[PDB]
């Protein structure tokens, strides 16, 4: 489960950590193998995994034109 | 009257996660604001009111 965290942190979504378009990533509901007191602090974590995908979905997207939005994410990436 | 009759490790790991500030937790469950401990909570020792003495005193911080 936790090299599964680690790529839902990193932009890849599966079936224990599902995607929405509107609200963003977030556990789907209760396991029985895990306890039922993480489903919280994984919904704290996934408010960072949200930013980085809507990040890395800007980012490619480049949008809207110019060279200074071009050169803003080509230093995004960077911090 | 029932009770849950929890274990004694099982406490310490959620008093942990209040020290660190996480929510919905099935002790310390806040209901305005103010965390406040449950009442079913019971060891097979301190006769189910010192757990309610210990805990409210770590529930204040």
């Amino acid at each position: 489960m936790i090299h599964e965290l680690l790529l839902a942190l990193s932009g890849y979504p599966g079936s224990i950590f599902t995607w929405n378009k509107r609200s963003g990533l977030q556990v789907s509901q209760d396991f029985p193998f895990l306890h039922p007191s993480e489903t919280s602090v994984l919904n704290r974590l996934c408010r960072l995994g949200t930013d980085y995908i809507r990040f890395t979905e800007f980012i490619e997207q480049y949008t809207l034109h110019g060279i200074y939005l071009r050169a803003f994410c080509t230093g995004l990436d960077s911090v | 009257d029932d009770r849950v009759l929890v274990t004694e490790t099982q406490v310490i790991r959620e008093t942990l996660w209040l020290l660190s500030g996480v929510k919905k937790l099935f002790i310390f469950q806040l209901i305005d604001g103010k965390v406040t401990v449950r009442n079913n909570i019971i060891v097979t020792h301190l006769t189910h009111s010192c757990l309610r003495s210990v805990l409210e005193q770590i529930a204040a911080y």
